[PDB]
């Protein structure tokens, strides 16, 4: 069907199984002193994390104070200059002998592809943390400073009123 | 189109009667019993007329073929189109007749003719019983 | 919107679940 | 053995739309793998004939708009029987086919062309396919009657009678 | 505000689109009068040069572009520290402001009672 | 939890108190001695 | 190879985010009638803590199951209103998820 | 004329009961 | 929580408002409590009043017969 | 409290009964509007008037399906079944009432 069937073990665990789970896990721990499914109550025991700390799904694999970059910068600049130079040479190829133009085209793309690699090491979450950091920091400083400004102006008004009433005495 | 027009007007008046009985039941105070009986009987006999007239003109309704308008936009009104398109019964009625058939559960044919003869015999017996005593 | 791009949706894809190994796992639930 | 009615039957082919996409060019190609497409129709015979040859108001608008539809007539006029033809199309999401059967009565005394007779209604909405209103009306009325019966039996249960007053609640 | 990384992606996408448009114009126009074609291409090349210079001035303006991330780590840590002390200081600030506030309220109540029992004393 | 109570203006607190105390009981019928009373019971 | 129970339970949790899946599951009588399914739903609650929450793909179902948790004391009835209510309350629920995680 | 038209009694909240099953290829 | 100081402010507002108006001598017997003001005319009545805003006029709250 | 509960139950039941019945009128009102606009204008709800200009329902022809023993005999014996049902609930309801 369109919707896959519920998992099979879901139907094994009734309320009686839930209430008898404590004694079952106590007995299992006492006896113990891929997990084989010898009893229907085994699944409620929390599954163990794989030792390799890896998870595979759909053909793809998955697994501290914030809780020479100049070399990369100059590499990027020289790569951009070489990319412009190669673009000029490739368009010249198109001009004179376009029949073999593709011979350079993908080459240029490789440099562009390398640029993407040069982005990968530069990857930005810390920079986003920084920018959010300063925006809420400056917002709270603005709120604070307007608080002492308003309380100070109220105090100044109170002192002026006190002087006015003392003069009228 | 004439048959569907008559179906339209009769179903419209039936829906009007339903709206009526609705807005006189929605009141916090229940009216007199007799008014409720009158409304019930009128609306229910009207439903009978609806059923009979729908029975009469099945051929005209069947002959008609449903097709969306060229001017009607389905991109924006696909939800509205699907609302009227769907026809599956409400589930509770479904398991209702499923349990009904479960409870009910050449042999069947001869039971059928035995039911025929019981029906005819009972009809004749009650005709005789009515004729036995003068009711006028 | 008209170009169905793979592996980037707001909600889990129905085709992703169909192609996921859970489908055959349910099919092979007897083998489990 | 319980069968879901084909009128409410709805097929979805995510792989086909992902690979080819929805278009009037391949709408019949999309319909080919559906259960509603009868293998005994002359369209499939024309398909194998084409394969073997290769190996070896809006009706007039859609008539004049596409040349493959032309080829559909000049390949379908020769074969009489159950055939699948397009009814109307509004892009980029709505297509409906015309389910008709043809009997080319070439007998003497009939000046009319081949007889065209409807058989079924099919609506392609998005990637979904839909296929009597009399049944809808009777179903709605009968469910309404069931609910009315429940309400009235409950109300009659609520009714209480006394000889000295009549019926009250 | 717009993050400069998003601006960098927008700039590179615009640069790619500009190159595509320029080469499309070259491919579909080679053969238009030579003077108009040359003028349009000079404009396109000026556009290429300008896009290159925004690319250069955005890539070098990335804070932390030439700063190692670990001293960002210490600066961020000490930022949360001094933040902890600054909301602490705001706690004492607000509590003493409320203290003086209900001192003011107490004197208001006393003065109002004095007015009331003075004007009803006669 | 007390953030919402302390952050709403009295113009919206009054309907909240009225609905909490039910119909008929006005927002001003509460007694200060009574108030500190239920405060004492809820503090236990 | 045969996937482990981790993979199937995680995929079930992430598929619970689909409104169509929830509507289909609640359409059948015996799914809600059987206490086994709700027992499994309450068992699934323990994935809201790390490091399990780091392995999720769509955080919305995190509330949905919790919303489904509410369904055991709110009633089936309300199944019809489920798509409308999720569409209407998507903004504030996404905001509260962001507050729970992004802050 | 027409004494009164009918009030709009649309029920979009109705969930519908369309059976879906032929999705697998 | 906020109810105590809200009632105190209501009492203060009622007191200043009645200070604004020249109360009659027969109404000199007044009490202030729980955001309410009580005027008890013996063997006649006991009227309890309050106000929502300093600018807003007084409104009836409660009455008791003596 | 049980009276309030049953009154609410019958209210929601009749509302559910009428919700499906409304759609029949919504569908059937289109034919006359297509044939005669002015008469048909009042039939539809204002929302449906806003949805589209009404010419929706047009007459069409489809042939009757060829009959056989297959479906009428089963249709009528199963109608016998539902009416035997109705007789059973008739007897039960009459017994309870009496």
């Amino acid at each position: 069907s369109l919707y896959p069937p519920p998992p099979p073990y879901v139907k094994f665990f009734t309320q009686s199984n839930l209430e008898k789970l404590p004694k079952y896990k106590e007995k299992k721990a006492a006896s113990a002193k891929e997990e084989e499914i010898t009893c229907a109550l085994d699944y409620l025991i929390p599954p163990p994390m794989p030792k390799n700390q890896q998870y595979r799904a759909f053909g793809s694999i998955w697994q501290e104070n914030e809780s020479n970059y100049q070399y990369k910068i100059q590499e990027l600049r020289k790569l951009l200059k070489s990319l412009l130079l190669n673009y000029l040479e490739l368009i010249g190829v198109l001009s004179i002998n376009p029949d073999m133009y593709e011979r350079k085209v993908e080459n240029i793309r490789t440099i562009l592809v390398n640029i993407h690699h040069l982005l990968n090491e530069y990857r930005q979450s810390r920079e986003s943390l920084i920018m959010l950091l300063e925006e809420q920091l400056e917002y709270k400083r603005g709120e604070i400073r307007e608080i002492e400004q308003v309380c100070k102006q109220v105090h100044d008004k109170l002192t002026s009123i006190q002087d006015t009433l003392r003069t009228g005495s | 189109g004439q048959a569907l027009d008559a179906v339209r007007m009769r179903l419209a008046q039936l829906t009007h009667s339903l709206r009526r009985i609705r807005d006189e039941m929605s009141k916090a105070e229940l009216p007199q019993w007799y008014t409720l009986q009158s409304q019930l009987n009128v609306t229910l006999s009207q439903l009978v007329s609806v059923t009979s007239t729908l029975q009469h003109f099945q051929e005209t309704l069947d002959s008609t073929v449903v097709y969306p308008l060229p001017k009607f936009p389905t991109t924006s009104h696909e939800s509205l189109v699907t609302t009227l398109l769907r026809k599956k019964n409400i589930p509770e009625v479904d398991e209702w007749m499923k349990y009904v058939r479960e409870t009910s559960g050449e042999e069947i044919e001869k039971l059928l003719q035995q039911d025929r003869e019981i029906t005819n015999w009972a009809r004749t017996t009650f005709r005789n019983e009515y004729g036995k005593h003068d009711f006028k | 919107k008209g170009a169905v791009g793979p592996n980037n949706f707001i909600w889990p894809a129905e085709d992703a679940l169909r192609r996921g190994m859970l489908a055959m796992a349910s099919l092979h639930s007897k083998e489990l | 053995m319980n069968v879901t009615p084909l009128d409410e039957l709805q097929w979805k082919s995510p792989e086909w739309i992902q690979v080819f996409g929805l278009r009037t060019e391949n709408v019949l190609d999309y319909f080919a793998e559906s259960p509603f497409f009868d293998k005994t129709s002359n369209n499939q015979v024309i398909k194998m004939q084409r394969q073997f040859s290769q190996l070896n108001p809006a009706r007039r608008q859609i008539l004049f708009k596409y040349p493959m539809y032309m080829q559909l007539e000049e390949e379908l006029m020769k074969l009489d029987g159950t055939e699948y033809v397009l009814s109307s199309v509004r892009e980029p999401d709505f297509w409906v086919i015309r389910k008709q059967r043809r009997t080319n009565n070439s007998g003497v005394g009939s000046a009319k062309g081949p007889e065209i007779i409807p058989l079924q209604d099919y609506y392609i909405i998005g990637a979904n396919i839909y296929q009597t209103i009399f049944k809808i009306v009777q179903s709605r009325l009968m469910s309404t009657s069931y609910h009315l019966n429940s309400t009235l039996e409950s109300l009659y249960d609520l009714i209480e009678f006394q000889p000295s007053q009549g019926v009250h609640y | 505000m717009t993050d400069r990384l998003t601006q960098l992606q927008i700039c590179l996408d615009q640069m790619t689109e500009q190159f595509c448009a320029t080469l499309n114009y070259i491919d579909k126009n080679h053969g238009v009068p030579p003077e108009e074609f040359s003028n349009t291409i000079d404009e396109l090349s000026t556009d290429i040069i300008l896009k290159t210079r925004q690319i250069n001035k955005l890539i070098d303006s990335l804070p932390g572009v030439d700063v190692s991330a670990e001293e960002q780590l210490r600066k961020i840590d000490m930022l949360q520290k001094k933040l902890v002390e600054v909301e602490d200081e705001k706690i004492e600030a607000i509590k003493k402001k409320e203290k003086l506030l209900r001192h003011v309220d107490s004197l208001i109540e006393d003065f109002v009672d004095g007015i009331a029992n003075s004007k009803k004393s006669t | 939890p007390h953030e919402i109570y302390g952050s709403m203006p009295l113009e919206q607190l009054i309907p909240i108190i009225l609905r909490q105390r039910g119909p008929g009981f006005k927002f001003v019928d509460l007694n200060e001695k009574e108030l500190q009373n239920e405060i004492k019971q809820l503090g236990s | 190879p045969l996937p482990t129970r981790f993979e199937v339970e995680l995929e079930f949790i992430q598929s619970l985010a689909n409104i169509q899946y929830v509507t289909y599951l609640l359409t059948q009588q015996q799914i809600w009638k059987s206490p086994n399914f709700k027992n499994y739903l309450k068992y699934l609650e323990y994935w809201c803590n790390p490091p399990y929450s780091q392995c999720i793909v769509y955080p919305n179902c995190l509330f949905i199951l919790k919303l489904l948790n509410g369904f055991m004391e709110s009633a089936l009835e309300g199944l019809d209103e489920l798509p409308k209510i999720i569409q209407l309350q998507g903004p504030q629920w996404m905001n509260e998820m962001v507050e729970r995680w992004a802050n | 004329p027409s004494y009164s038209p009918t009030s709009p009694s649309y029920s979009p909240t109705s969930p519908s009961y369309s059976p879906t099953s032929p999705s697998y290829s | 929580g906020l109810i105590l100081q809200r009632l105190k402010d209501l009492n203060l507002t009622v007191s200043i408002k009645i200070a604004l108006m020249n109360i009659p001598k027969p109404l000199n017997s007044y009490h202030i409590k729980n955001g309410r003001i009580y005027f008890t005319v013996p063997n006649e009545f006991e009227i309890q009043l309050s106000t929502v805003n300093r600018q807003s006029p007084l409104f009836f709250v409660d009455l008791k017969l003596l | 409290e049980q009276f309030v509960k049953r009154r609410r139950d019958m209210l929601e039941h009749i509302n559910l009964a009428m919700n499906e019945s409304s759609l029949a009128l919504e569908f059937v009102s289109l034919l006359l509007s297509s044939v005669k606009e002015s008469t048909g204008m009042s039939s539809m709800s204002p929302f449906l008037r806003k949805v589209v200009k009404p010419s929706s329902l047009n007459s069409d022809k489809i042939p009757y399906v060829a009959p056989t023993k297959k479906e009428y005999i089963e249709l009528d014996i199963l109608n016998k079944g539902w009416k035997l049902q109705s007789l059973n609930e008739s007897k039960d309801l009459l017994r309870a009432s009496f």
